[PDB]
């Protein structure tokens, strides 16, 4: 979807990995050895989406056990595959917030359906499920092994947030790069790098506008190749394609990217309904970016500051753009007639005729009282603005409310967004859902055997007080392209406070093994033995018998709070819990003597200001005059260079040598 | 002069309020450029003229829209020097009107006015108005004291009468034959938004239809300014197609024609006028808010004030002129 | 050329012209008489250009083959009775032939010109198209035809009692379309001028749709053919072109919001105009960076667009440029200068993979950086940077004063007759800085004569054309500017595609070199030639039953007045009338092409009826440029289509409505808001 756009319009953001081989360096033909230099470029922390790994499709192993090591012969391979020297962050989903609840909902009860017609498991990854338990002490073991067992591994911290974590899987990734923000001690060329799929992870590393970022994934169109996604080289596209002249305001690309990420939340998110004259194929990113530098100038101030809203700017903004949906909506029906006839030469709503807006509130709504469309039209705009505010806090100030929820199946015109300063904004950020609640808020009727057994009668039962929450059989409102590869599916969504009433009779009932899983914690954190930190927490939380113990700006460069973790024992030795299967390399179990698993916990939350750092270094510039010229006159148009430097912070000077400076001086009369 | 373009740009009527000066009503409402006027006249023609009631047109609109705009007080002096009936203003009433003008937001409406007025106008004919005067109108002055006037010899029953009136503006040029049909009168009201507005605009078009065909003025360009004195929208009138209009308006169609009723009035008015005073005798004619029924025609006597009225209307320049006249 | 680059973008500008002949008007399909309504919408104004008309050599497809002089007059006659038929004006006829071109027009013929001698040379191993020029005796026999012709139509179709015909033959001095131009701005400096007077033109330069915006007479359009199957007996079809509703597209496209400064569409033109006048003329060679089959207007407008937030106005302002507002509009160009010049070399490299897969020494290498340098040397033949320099700057000087020349000589008439741009290159847009500190001057001069023009426009291959006294000094060896007529020039080919379209290196003639040797053969030159060798005013025909006949009769006639101030009329005519010599309206106006019964008979018809005399112009005045008093615009025909289709279109290149022709309704002004009539319009017809 995007990534193709993206790959399009900016080519030299996208690169090949240089695997190399098994024996990576040659004459002596020594294999690959984690201390060598790495080709691909030297990087320092590396954050892990395990996501991509514990569903990487490929539609094959069918228990447990069978995956498990192959889950750690992948691992292993990517992390070689980019050498991290620092700290490596394991990140799982937990319980996510409200708002994508009901986007999880439509995904498996879709799955459910796809499930009835095939008659005629894939839902154990959701936390809670005792696959996610073991899976979850499954991390503790192998983080465990490989640092006591390889020589370069001494000194990189591992951080693990298993599913008892509460937050999303990115969202704890996202809220971890921000808390080493508010150290004062912080190093500005601490370069990271993330593995993931999803396409947001683009925007949200430009949201830590941390210059020195990059992305790895497989190459999707393709050993399986990967894809360097250096974000550093799409920031100089940003801060020329987004450099507009005659500005009241001084430029400001930090704040520029802020809104350019901003506008591409409407053309696609997962959150919120897309608004009917946006699809991102039809490239409505571009069409929203022209729209805004054309009204840039006009405004006195940027769409948005540090995540928060300025309403009288995006009331300007899709103003002009409520102009122009009824071109798009001749355009798509026009086009579409278009292409109806070309492979043959070789209705309620009719969006292109005049009027639509009356159609589309009454035939969605089986209703044509015009006092009714214009409650409901108007109180459309109230909750999708206050999504839109939720989103973009969620991605620069944490999760603001874990109870908000978008409960309308459709979004708005680009007309109704009027009178949008009058609106008030409210959030209240409450407590996420225990793993269970999210288990049968999101499981359909199909998988109740992750659920508990003492849970299902309330899922199944026809007399149980919340099955009108659980149709097997509901309505595929089309509204998409041919039939169902966007189809809607209308359900009724569930009430929280009956529901909260009816799941808290079972807690007596359940066992103290699923009552220890049903409990939200903190994240653990480990550390080598010939590890700098090692004497010192062992010296304070060992045998000082300290409670807590605060870090800062630390060698590896980890900050926060540590805890003594009561259930880790010095003298004991791990075991690994999957059972040992044949061709794979067996796995010894390590005394407790050669590492330390101690309790983790990030530093207080700040109001985090979106500017880059002071004493930053930047890197060199592989933009010519050729290419930014193809992109700031080109309009619409249709490897191996260097990675080994032009990587990192080339350079030692914080500036750049112009003007009348005595080193620049120097240069340029030194050729003269 | 004025392109659509110039209305479409929303030009503001209240710039330049705090230099709009004007001029007192005291020694504007005299009969004195009249006066010079009929002076020529009867020195290259050598014999009086058999014209009869000399005035202003303020006057003659005043009781024309008597009957059904009755709202208006005043006093007429009615000299009959020399057996010419030189009606206008009571010059102590002047005086005392400066204490009856008195505010603020009528001064702002006649500003608005004159600005919409110079705004849509120029000193001189298009061609030959060079370009830094077009684009200069703006930043003059609201002068209210020199203004272009002409006398006109219209008639009723079988009388002649003399009427000056302040010209706002000639259509394209000055015609030398029949001035009178590119003559045009410049007005401005607030925007027309329910039936309140429409109405009130239907008595406004009244009494201006009947000040321009007193002076035979056959267009009218009527300007629409907004509530903060802006212009919003203009539109143009011919003088004949006023009663057709009021008459035959398909919103709020409900009386009679007023127009034949203020006319057969107005003749009344001219025949009691002709009829009432016979030589050298000065009156007072006036009429209170709340007579409604009756004009008070009464006459000035002790021979002060009717002395001072006539040396303060008819300076002794004019009383002189008819002595050799006589001979 | 450009012409389909205006039918792209603008499709509902052209319509076609509806032929109708022998309508069955009651069951009958008798001949239209010239009276019947026009289905066309009805027309004040026809504005002719003989030029459009007088030449074989245009159109050499078919076998026209004018092989005889009383021919071609008479299929000319035949021409411009069908068109004025398919026209059908009321009012007036102006007919413009080519005079005495302004000093600095004819060196962009003598390339033309030499170019049809050259090629004329090398073809040797057919009518003489070079005649049609100021001073021939062609013209002379064609001035006199066409008089005749205009008293004929007069006094015979009972349909032109009211039109007069107005005649500037070649010895009138002036350019064809400028003296219509002139002529429209003197009936526009008349305070009783009517701003609905209809206009239109018969053309065929692509200059017409230009300066038909720069009159700034909304009720205007173009007569046009169909070049559009014309390629390939039976009529050709022809097509409308109306300004009116291209003044509708430009209403939209130039409304750029948020501006400092007052919207004003009328002088958005004036800019709009200007802006296509760097793209492509024929007075000053195009930039290099610029081509208009490269869509190079669609450019200069988006830098345009771009530019004037900024700015606090307009570039231009009644044809006087604004230099710093020019400055940063060229400034800003520069910086696309590099980036096009490489992508039209990797498109044609491209383009010639495409066939690949079907099938002065240049070398400056415009993709390649540091082109800039090497583009000077390579054509002036000069290593010193400061050489480069001082040319460069001073050609830049040069390149300002035509672009200010040219807009007064569509704005306020030829600002100069003596002024020339005396290179034949344009410089890059890098160049044009600094250009405030520059001065600019002109001075009027006097128009050559219609001979003397002859040998700075005529080949060595037409002597016959000139009268053979001037052979002498044009042809033989031994004439002191016998290095001004060279048989071979360098054509420098400027790596073009096809030599056609390269340029014809000549030594530019000198101005007192030129005319000090004619000065020397005046005296012999015969008397028939020396009336031919003088220029006049135009002339003035009026008909006996037009209104202002017995008008002028009792005044040039019999009152012997010389001047009469005319004014406006009927026919909406005006200026100063004079009559013609000792002239009397006794004799005949005889037939002079011999008619051969081939065509019609033409019956001749004495001075009697009609009455010819001399007129001119209303005095000269600095015409400026806004809408008129009392105009009333024409019936909208865009509907909220292509008002979408082109903000938003980009690119889109995949029964005639004259009820939208001609002034609509009575009102000035359009009913909007609170206007009462407004009011009962939507709130009455509600209720």
């Amino acid at each position: 979807a995007l990534f193709r756009w993206l790959s399009r319009k900016y080519p030299k953001i996208i690169s090949p990995v240089i695997q190399d081989e098994d024996v990576d360096i040659d004459g002596e033909s020594r294999p690959t050895r984690y201390e060598d230099p790495n080709p691909n470029g030297e990087l320092d922390n590396l954050y892990l989406d395990m996501n991509g790994i514990v569903h990487p499709c490929s539609h094959v192993p069918e228990t447990e056990d069978e995956m498990m090591l192959d889950v750690f012969a992948y691992t292993e391979n990517v992390i070689m595959m980019a050498r991290p020297r620092k700290v490596i962050y394991i990140a799982v989903d937990g319980v996510a917030p409200r708002a994508k609840m009901n986007q999880q909902r439509s995904r498996r009860f879709r799955s459910a359906q796809d499930a009835k017609d095939a008659n005629e498991d894939s839902n154990a990854i959701t936390p809670g499920t005792p696959f996610m338990h073991r899976l979850a002490d499954s991390l503790r073991y192998w983080a465990a092994y490989k640092l006591t067992t390889d020589p370069g591994w001494s000194g990189i911290e591992v951080i693990i947030s298993d599913a008892s974590v509460p937050g999303e899987g990115e969202h704890k990734i996202m809220s971890y790069v921000r808390s080493l923000r508010s150290s004062p001690k912080h190093d500005p060329n601490t370069t990271h790098c993330i593995y993931g799929l999803a396409a947001a992870l683009i925007f949200l590393g430009l949201a830590t506008h941390e210059p020195h970022f990059k992305i790895l994934r497989e190459d999707v169109f393709a050993k399986t190749p990967f894809l360097w996604l250096h974000l550093n080289i799409l920031r100089e596209y940003l801060q020329i394609e987004l450099n507009v002249p005659g500005l009241s305001f001084p430029f400001d690309l930090e704040k520029s990217i802020d809104d350019w990420v901003f506008i591409c939340f409407f053309c696609g998110n997962d959150f919120l309904p897309h608004l009917p004259s946006l699809d991102v194929r039809d490239n409505s990113i571009t069409t929203l970016v022209t729209i805004w530098k054309q009204i840039l100038p006009t405004m006195k101030g940027y769409l948005t500051t540090d995540g928060y809203l300025n309403l009288p700017a995006v009331e300007r903004l899709l103003a002009e753009l409520a102009k122009k949906e009824d071109y798009i909506f001749r355009k798509r029906y026009e086009d579409e007639k278009r292409s109806l006839e070309n492979q043959k030469r070789r209705e309620e709503i009719r969006l292109w005729e005049p009027g639509y807006r009356k159609r589309y509130y009454e035939t969605k709504f089986h209703t044509k009282d015009p006092q009714k469309v214009k409650k409901i039209a108007r109180n459309m705009v109230q909750k999708y603005i206050e999504g839109v505010s939720w989103v973009l806090l969620y991605y620069y100030q944490g999760c603001p409310s874990w109870n908000w929820y978008y409960p309308y199946h459709y979004a708005p015109f680009a007309a109704d967004f009027v009178n949008l300063s009058e609106l008030k904004i409210e959030f209240v950020e409450g407590t996420p859902f225990r793993p269970y609640e999210q288990l049968m808020s999101v499981l359909p009727a199909a998988s109740s055997h992750n659920l508990p057994d003492v849970f299902r009668s309330l899922m199944s039962d026809a007399n149980s007080e919340i099955i009108d929450f659980y149709p097997e059989e509901f309505p595929l409102d089309m509204n998409g392209k041919k039939v169902i590869w966007q189809a809607i599916p209308l359900l009724p969504f569930i009430d929280e406070n009956r529901l909260l009433k009816a799941v808290q009779s079972k807690y007596d009932q359940l066992t103290e093994d699923e009552k220890f899983r049903n409990t939200n914690r903190s994240e653990i954190l480990v550390l080598g033995r010939s590890h700098s930190h090692y004497p010192t927490l062992v010296k304070e939380l060992y045998e000082e018998g300290k409670d807590s113990y605060e870090f800062q700006v630390d060698s590896s460069g980890v900050s926060g709070v540590a805890i003594k973790l009561q259930s880790f024992d010095r003298s004991g030795v791990l075991r690994l819990p999957v059972k040992q299967l044949e061709g794979y390399r067996h796995y010894p179990d390590i005394s407790n003597r050669d590492f330390l698993m101690v309790e983790f916990k990030q530093l207080p939350k700040s109001h985090a200001k979106s500017m880059i750092l002071s004493g930053l270094i930047p890197h060199l510039r592989r933009l010519t005059q050729e290419d930014k010229d193809s992109i700031l006159y080109g309009g619409t148009n249709f490897e191996n260079a260097d990675f080994k430097q032009y990587i990192g912070p080339h350079g030692k000077s914080q500036y750049l040598p112009r003007q009348g400076g005595y080193k620049a001086f120097i240069q340029i009369h030194s050729d003269e | 002069y004025l392109p659509d373009g110039d209305i479409d740009n929303s030009i503001d009527l209240s710039v330049g309020s705090k230099h709009f000066l004007l001029g007192d009503s005291v020694e504007l409402s005299k009969l004195d450029p009249i006066l010079l006027a009929l002076k020529e006249i009867e020195k290259e023609s050598g014999a009086k003229t058999k014209d009869r009631i000399i005035t202003w047109r303020g006057i003659m609109r005043k009781l024309l829209t008597l009957p059904y705009d009755s709202e208006e007080d005043f006093v007429l002096d009615v000299v009959s020097f020399d057996g010419q009936l030189f009606i206008q203003f009571n010059v102590p009433y002047l005086k005392s009107k400066d204490v009856q003008k008195q505010t603020e937001f009528h001064k702002k409406l006649q500003f608005s006015g004159y600005k919409f007025e110079k705004m849509a106008t120029l000193p001189k004919p298009w061609p030959e108005c060079t370009r830094k005067e077009i684009d200069s109108r703006a930043k003059s002055k609201c002068n209210n004291i020199e203004q272009y006037g002409a006398i006109v010899r219209t008639g009723i029953s079988r009388i002649k009468i003399l009427i000056g009136g302040a010209v706002a503006c000639t259509a394209d040029y000055y015609d030398e034959n029949d001035p009178l049909s590119r003559y045009i009168e410049l007005k401005t009201t607030r925007t027309i938004n329910q039936y309140k507005d429409m109405i009130a605009f239907e008595k406004k078009l009244f009494r201006t239809w009947a000040q321009c065909f007193l002076l035979g003025i056959p267009k009218i360009i009527y300007g629409f300014r907004d509530d903060n004195c802006i212009l919003r929208t203009v539109e143009e009138f011919s003088t004949n197609d006023i009663p057709l209009m009021v008459k035959n308006n398909p919103l709020n169609e409900q009386k009679e024609n007023c127009y034949m009723s203020s006319i057969n009035f107005y003749g009344a008015v001219v025949e009691w006028l002709n009829e009432s005073v016979k030589d050298d005798q000065v009156w007072k004619l006036s009429y209170a808010k709340r007579n409604r029924q009756y004009l008070v025609l009464k006459e000035v006597t002790d021979e002060n004030e009717k002395q001072q009225i006539v040396d303060s209307a008819i300076p002794a320049w004019f009383k002189e002129w008819r002595s050799e006249l006589r001979n």
